[PDB]
């Protein structure tokens, strides 16, 4: 038989690539990252500008219903 | 008693059972990667009971 737990499909299309999680995660480092200039002001907080689509990628990619 | 033997209630009945238807569904697709394929487981058996 089947499976009570999903069939909807609901979590997919709201926790996804296409969706919007991947617009709430890209402006959270502007605006922390673009604003320690103040105190630091040093060139350190430039390493997540390639790292946020290799994290959505290995984690969406893992079952794919 | 001594001019007619009255019956008694009586009752089996069988539940069989024969194949199984199981378917296939597965187919394939795966993614992762590888494987796946277808082978138907699925078989899924019944009881007899
Ligand atoms: C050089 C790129 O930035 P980071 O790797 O964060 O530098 C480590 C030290 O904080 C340098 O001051």
């Amino acid at each position: 038989q089947d499976l009570m737990a999903s069939g909807n499909t609901t979590v997919k299309a709201t926790f996804g690539k296409d969706s919007s999680v991947v617009k709430w995660v890209v402006l959270a480092e502007v605006l922390v990252g673009a604003v320690m200039y103040m105190m630091t002001k040093n060139v350190k907080f430039l390493a997540g500008f390639a790292i946020i689509s290799v994290f959505i990628a290995v984690g969406m990619a893992v079952v794919g219903l | 008693t001594k001019q007619w033997h009255y019956p008694s209630p009586y009752s089996r009945g069988a539940l069989s059972v024969t194949s199984i238807d199981q378917g296939a569904y597965k187919r394939s697709g795966s993614s992762w990667g590888r494987p796946y394929e277808e082978k138907a487981g699925f078989g899924f058996s019944l009881d007899a009971r």
